RNA sequence: GAUAAGGGAAGUCGGCAAAAUAGAUCCGUAACUUCGGGAUAAGGAUUGGCUCUAAGGAUCGG
RNA sequence: UAUCUGGUUGAUCCUGCCAGUAGUCAUAUGCUUGUCUCAAAGAUUAAGCCAUGCAUGUCUAAGUAUAAGCAAUUUAUACAGUGAAACUGCGAAUGGCUCAUUAAAUCAGUUAUCGUUUAUUUGAUAGUAUACUUGGAUAACCGUGGUAAUUCUAGAGCUAAUACAUGCUUAAAAUCCCGACUGUUUGGAAGGGAUGUAUUUAUUAGAGAUGAUUCAUAAUAACUUUUCGAAUCGCAUGGCCUUGUGCUGGCGAUGGUUCAUUCAAAUUUCUGCCCUAUCAACUUUCGAUGGUAGGAUAGUGGCCUACCAUGGUUUCAACGGGUAACGGGGAAUAAGGGUUCGAUUCCGGAGAGGGAGCCUGAGAAACGGCUACCACAUCCAAGGAAGGCAGCAGGCGCGCAAAUUACCCAAUCCCGACACGGGGAGGUAGUGACAAUAAAUAACGAUACAGGUUGUAAUUGGAAUGAGUACAAUGUAAAUACCUUAACGAGGAACAAUUGGAGGGCAAGUCUGGUGCCAGCAGCCGCGGUAAUUCCAGCUCCAAAAGCGUAUAUUAAAGUUGUUGCAGUUAAAAAGCUCGUAGUUGAACCUUGGGCUUGGCUGCAGCCGAGCCUUUUUUACUUUGAAAAAAUUAGAGUGUUCAAAGCAGGCCUUUGCUCGAAUAUAUUAGCAUGGAAUAAUAGAAUAGGACGUUAU
RNA sequence: CGGCACCUUACGAGAAAUCAAAGUCUUUGGGUUCUGGGGGGAGUAUGGUCGCAAGGCUGAAACUUAAAGGAAUUGACGGAAG
RNA sequence: CCCGUCGCUACUACCGAUUGAAUGGCUUAGUGAGGCCUCCGGAUUGGCGAGAAGCUGGUCAAACUUGGUCAUUUAGAGGAAGUAAAAGUCGUAACAAGGUUUCCGUAGGUGAACCUGCGGAAGGAUCAU
């Protein structure tokens, strides 16, 4: 109607931020950016309700305003900014660096992560195509464009971007057997290997992924993320828990030996 | 606005107002539990209901049922914990045996009387409702509280309550400072 | 204004539609350039996204192409002949797509002449490139005939009201035969 | 035999006399009805001149 | 709690309704009201009308400062700090409100854009064949004003830009076209043009991407009232000497073309809406269905135009009418199946008195923007001018029906040039028995008696406490209240509980007085004519209780709407009788049995799965899966002191460690998938039939 | 074999009278058409349609009402029989 | 026990001359504001350009008048009903073989119940010679 939103009513968020449904009307509405607003983590959010550096949106405008939020190597000073998967966060302050990637329960897991990890990152190629001149280019998960990408590099692939030069390291094609972390669905944050991929011409690929737990499940290739190129042996750290779901009774038998 | 608050009832009264059967069972279960009004066994009656209608669903799926273990075992560990539901009798089939009076003999108030604090189940409710009794070392005032297994041993005077070694009160103060 | 929308139509069944809503800005209309030959007037419009098209209200010349030798010029257009949608606009001489003009050949035969030698002082070399590039310099009758006039059928490829062009391509083949039939009658 | 400001049947037994309408094309047409009508009901629009365009045929030739 | 009870009769069994009964996130109203938490609230009738005030503004070192503003002399005689007014930029298209319109419309789920636009964010992307830096306007300002009146503005004099309008600076080649001359068997060439990127055509790659393209991209020939390839701003001030205002260069602001991305938008596939036939045909003049070409649009499309066909929907309910109809998430009640509701905390749509048309802008057919008409309506000096509370508060009116013209940006978030400003958005308090949670109005002894070692009935004591009041601290932006807490604060503990009833249904009097078919009661049956168990009262008792009653609607009761699941001989109801189209429904029959090996799970058996050997076309249905907003529902965990809730929280007391924020359900439609019973469908009958994998 | 019926019984049904269908219906599902939803107002008014007409078919509402009604029992009565 | 005219009172709905009346939507025709596009125009204002008022023709089209239609309310002399109230007048139609068995369809007649014809039914007063 006549233009943009600019409001996000609080029930009207992502569940995965875990807002709580009485601190008021209006919940932090990402700002454009590299990640969509339902998949993303503003930094407000992350500040505030995660790391609870601050205690309320003045403060973490405070905290940002002081330059000491980077976000993929970056100073953004947006509270709002859209802060996404495979993400890194530092605030050299604190000596702190975290990367956000999703855990088992479906949220974004405060997950720290070294300074050497933190000097890279993953991008699942969405889409390779030629642009003017004909230089070829890889549009990734995060709406980066790196050009000149090594021609073997196709959609569905990953590459680590050296997120200081903004180049490819390296990259992972996407096959039978490779690691793979689900972004999207009800089996968000669980990670296991290619079984098989099963192809829907016109419709949408499904692919077979195996846990580690030999548990097998099946997801949509979009919500498909290759993170390594094989089992065990993943390009990032995982969060807690390594992406095995267990059910909860299996849950609650581990929280009862846990605490006694 | 603001997202709506939740609330909800926590009673039902009968459908047929007038049976003497009903009546009479009514009070002769206040009178032994000195509660202040219907509404009290109504609750009850109600939270009960609800526990048999849940037990009720879990026992029509199969045993070994995901649901059914896990909720049935966490229904029944509740009772257990509470005190309502005997350690022998964890089965789920005895939780629709349950009866009322087992979750009156839960009531603060009566083991506030069962414990000896108090002459009969009336001194017990004033005995709360004035901020002598403590659970813990939490003042508790509500006679309705339901008392745990592990605070059954810790209900006793306030410490800074007449019966439980603090300073005498207003009526005491006001005759020996006269 | 003149609106877009399919609110205001009947039904596939016939049913009459209410009226669901007041006309929106992005469904309007707007009215037709009906581009005409004479000094050139072309008026720009404001579009949607703050993009900008052009009304050639008026236009004397036009960018025309000889498809099967690969040259296209600037020439000016003498008068459309025919329309494909309403003959009002070949009597009235408006110029949109598809319509069928008389474009001045000078250019054509200049870049003809110089480029093969032959009608419709030179160095060896020259001569021998223009005789290299001989036997390909016979063209079809049907357009050679035309040069005699001085004009070639050609039809506007460009849309005027759209773009401020009136451009187009040289008629030829079986496409030229069709409209010959349809001129001559 | 014509015309007439403003009003418009107040004239007169009575709208007597006069006025108004009027061809053609297109649109639209009520009660009632013996279903045949009523009906040109009622009620509207157009119409010149000029320059064009289109449609509608005959006889011969396989 | 899967429940019934009173009323037809002299009595009986039925049909059947009336009446009773319970709930309502369901409204009003009557009576009553002590405490804590939570909290709806001018929807219904009038999308009726509105006095007044407020609700949208905005500046960083980084666009423009000669305020004749303030301030200090300082690294500064171009300016330098702070900073009104103005120009410029951005926002004002969000939010908030309401539910009038609206019945394949909106909407829901599910799709598409290879059918488009997209400010902004985030990535990439531009060496292209006067320069030590171009012009002339204008505001604020000064001072002359005109009008009764407005956020009206007019002459005249200044002056700026990231405003406006223009304009150079550059690699190395290489390629193409024309081509004087020249070689002279077809080569060499002087000299001219053209190269980036945008636009628009035509013709060529595209034998890297897609399921798929005339896709991405590139090339050739041109075209263009020629797009832009920085005449901008702040801080640091460094390096090289050829010490000349020499040549070079660091972090940033802002901007810019195209592509991508993000925030969006616009169209869009499939299926699904209540009553009505006393609505059976509708659409198509003057677009109805389709074809061709165009115009227009951001783009597809009868969206519009021209020409041409005669199509398109419909008893499987079209079209018309009604709706006291915005849709959905949801709500009430609920054994199951259902019935009813959804103006209203979230999502989508629509509107801003009724229509219509536009400007600006990325975005509006915007109304706290404009223009005009209609209806209302304000000031007027009578010439004119200004309006839009279905924003917040408030008023009138309407009515059965709904609160303060309060405080604040402290929180949640949003906007802006932005760490700073603004926000009736939002929060806080006020009114508030809409609903919901917890929960006082007394407790305990001794005598005296009655009584069978103890339950009371009275007159005698000493304890206890919060309702209330208050220092104080906390709470809070500041308060209020809550929570804590000195001193005060209970015998008739007058610190005094009410609302309805006492014939039956239906719990509780055949007490006393009054009246006397009156007055009245009574949902229904009935009561009242002088001992009234029913009226009016006193006493006593009963029910629920800070709540209780009444009216209306609705749900259960109702198997009195019946699919589950009614009835039709006589209680209501088999068409007078046949035919008959749609609809519904339709006999049986096609791989069964046997054998061997093996995996798993229940306690030798049993139950599922397999794998071989035995001659070995379309659906419907059902399984599973993917994708399916939160809130609400169910449900796990968790001592909000309990609870309604909330999503917290817990650890020996921590310059930190640490479980969490589950899980189900949705269900028609679509998508993917396993199974082949049941129910359809097709095949080889004038053979135009099937196989020849390597048949000729 | 088909019909028109009848007699007995009640497995069964029914409120009963009664019923070989009015059975195989709470142990509720063979197929299908029509009709009813307390008594009146009322098969009335209105609209439509058919008919020459008489009328047929379709067909309300306001309002009013606690019964109307079915089958059977005992009695009373009968210008009914014995 | 009971039916129907007739009489009194009250209420509800109906018909009805009045080409009755009022309110709202849609629409033919006529008239038609305003914006937008277009066409010229050319106050004045820069060095050929910019350009105001206005003008031509279109386009979207508010609004008014008439007519048509749809929908919702409402007056009416008089006419003709229904129900409630009381059991007022006249009779005695039904319930017994109700004293002429009753009822159905149809058609006449009549103060009223009703009577009569024709054909049916038993729900008969006969399951039978
Ligand atoms: C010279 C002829 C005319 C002269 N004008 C002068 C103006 C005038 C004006 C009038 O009024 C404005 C008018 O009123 C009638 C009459 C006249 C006379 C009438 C006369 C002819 C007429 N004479 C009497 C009858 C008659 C019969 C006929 O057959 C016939 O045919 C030839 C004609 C006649
Ligand atoms: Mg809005
Ligand atoms: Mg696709
Ligand atoms: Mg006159
Ligand atoms: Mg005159
Ligand atoms: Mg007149
Ligand atoms: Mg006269
Ligand atoms: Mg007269
Ligand atoms: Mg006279
Ligand atoms: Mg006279
Ligand atoms: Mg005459
Ligand atoms: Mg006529
Ligand atoms: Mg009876
Ligand atoms: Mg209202
Ligand atoms: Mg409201
Ligand atoms: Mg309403
Ligand atoms: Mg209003
Ligand atoms: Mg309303
Ligand atoms: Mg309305
Ligand atoms: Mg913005
Ligand atoms: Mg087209
Ligand atoms: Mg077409
Ligand atoms: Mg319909
Ligand atoms: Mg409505
Ligand atoms: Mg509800
Ligand atoms: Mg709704
Ligand atoms: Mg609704
Ligand atoms: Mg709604
Ligand atoms: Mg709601
Ligand atoms: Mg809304
Ligand atoms: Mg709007
Ligand atoms: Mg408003
Ligand atoms: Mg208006
Ligand atoms: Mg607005
Ligand atoms: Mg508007
Ligand atoms: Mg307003
Ligand atoms: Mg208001
Ligand atoms: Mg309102
Ligand atoms: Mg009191
Ligand atoms: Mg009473
Ligand atoms: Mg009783
Ligand atoms: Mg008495
Ligand atoms: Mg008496
Ligand atoms: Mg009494
Ligand atoms: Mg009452
Ligand atoms: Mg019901
Ligand atoms: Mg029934
Ligand atoms: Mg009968
Ligand atoms: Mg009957
Ligand atoms: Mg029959
Ligand atoms: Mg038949
Ligand atoms: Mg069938
Ligand atoms: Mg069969
Ligand atoms: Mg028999
Ligand atoms: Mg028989
Ligand atoms: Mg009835
Ligand atoms: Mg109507
Ligand atoms: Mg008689
Ligand atoms: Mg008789
Ligand atoms: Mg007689
Ligand atoms: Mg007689
Ligand atoms: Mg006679
Ligand atoms: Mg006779």
């Amino acid at each position: 109607a006549r233009g943009p939103k600019k409001h996000l009513k609080r029930l009207a968020a992502p569940s995965h931020w875990m807002l709580d449904k009485l601190s008021g009307t209006y919940a932090p509405r990402p700002s454009a950016g590299p990640h969509k607003l339902r998949e993303s983590l503003p930094l407000v959010v992350f500040l505030r309700n995660r790391l609870k550096y601050a205690l309320n949106g003045r403060e973490v405008k405070a905290i940002m305003m002081q330059q000491h939020v980077q976000v993929d190597g970056k100073v953004r000073t947006d509270t709002t900014y859209p802060a996404g998967f495979m993400d890194v966060i530092t605030l050299e302050a604190t000596n702190e660096h975290f990367r956000l990637v999703y855990d088992v329960k479906g949220k974004f897991a405060v997950h720290r992560i070294s300074a050497e990890e933190a000097a890279y990152k993953l991008g699942k190629v969405k889409k390779v195509q030629l642009g003017k001149k004909g230089v070829p280019y890889v549009v990734t998960h995060d709406g980066r464009t790196i050009r000149y990408p090594d021609p073997l590099i196709r959609a569905n692939d990953t590459v680590k971007i050296d997120l200081a030069t903004g180049k490819i390291d390296d990259f992972i094609k996407f096959d039978t057997g490779r690691l793979v972390m689900v972004t999207g669905g009800r089996n968000l944050g669980r990670v296991g290997v290619i079984v098989h991929r099963e192809k829907h011409e016109g419709g949408f690929d499904l692919v077979h992924i195996k846990d580690a737990l030999e548990n097998t499940f099946v997801t949509r290739l979009s919500n498909v993320f290759v993170i390594g190129t094989e089992a065990g042996k993943p390009w990032v750290s995982l969060p807690k828990g390594k992406g095995i779901k267990l059910s909860i009774s299996e849950e609650r038998d581990r929280r009862r030996a846990q605490q006694g | 606005p603001r997202a709506p608050r939740t609330y909800s009832k926590t009673y039902s009264v009968p459908k047929r107002p007038y049976e003497s059967a009903r009546l009479d069972a009514e009070l002769k279960l206040a009178g032994e539990y000195g509660l202040k009004n219907k509404r009290e066994i109504y609750r009850i009656g109600f939270q009960l209901s609800k526990i048999r209608r849940a037990a009720r669903d879990l026992l029509t799926r199969d045993e070994k049922d995901p649901k059914r273990l896990f909720e049935g075992n966490a229904l029944i560990r509740r009772l257990v914990r509470i005190g309502v539901l005997s350690e022998d009798k964890m089965k789920l089939d005895y939780v629709l045996a349950l009866k009322p009076e087992d979750f009156l003999e839960r009531r603060l108030q009566t083991q506030v009387f069962k414990l000896g604090l108090a002459r009969s189940i009336h001194h017990a409710r004033v005995l709360i409702t004035q901020r002598h009794i403590a659970v813990g070392k939490q003042i508790v005032n509500i006679p309705s509280f339901t008392v745990r297994l592990d605070s059954q041993k810790h209900i006793d005077f306030a410490h800074n309550s007449p019966y439980g070694g603090g300073r005498a009160g207003r009526v005491k103060r006001k005759n020996q400072g006269k | 204004g003149i609106s877009r929308d399919s609110r205001h139509k009947r039904s596939a069944t016939g049913a009459k539609r209410a009226q669901f809503r007041k006309k929106r800005k992005f469904e309007l209309g707007r009215q037709p350039a009906n581009t005409k030959i004479g000094p050139k007037r072309i008026h720009s419009v404001r579009t949607r996204g703050g993009n900008q098209k052009f009304r050639a209200l008026r236009v004397e010349t036009g960018n025309f192409s000889w498809g099967s030798e690969g040259v296209s010029r600037k020439t000016r257009i003498a008068g459309v002949v025919y329309h494909p949608s309403n003959n009002e606009l070949v009597r009235t001489n408006t110029l949109t797509k598809s319509a069928v003009v008389q474009i001045d050949a000078t250019p054509f035969r200049q870049w003809y002449e110089n480029h093969y030698g032959a009608t419709l002082k030179r160095s060896r070399k020259v001569e021998r490139k223009l005789a290299a590039r001989s036997g390909a310099a016979a063209i079809e009758s049907a357009v050679d005939s035309q040069f005699g006039s001085g004009r070639l059928y050609a039809v506007i490829s460009s849309r005027p009201g759209q773009s401020g062009r009136c451009d187009g391509y040289i008629l030829e083949g079986e496409e030229l035969a069709f409209y010959l039939r349809r001129l001559t009658a």
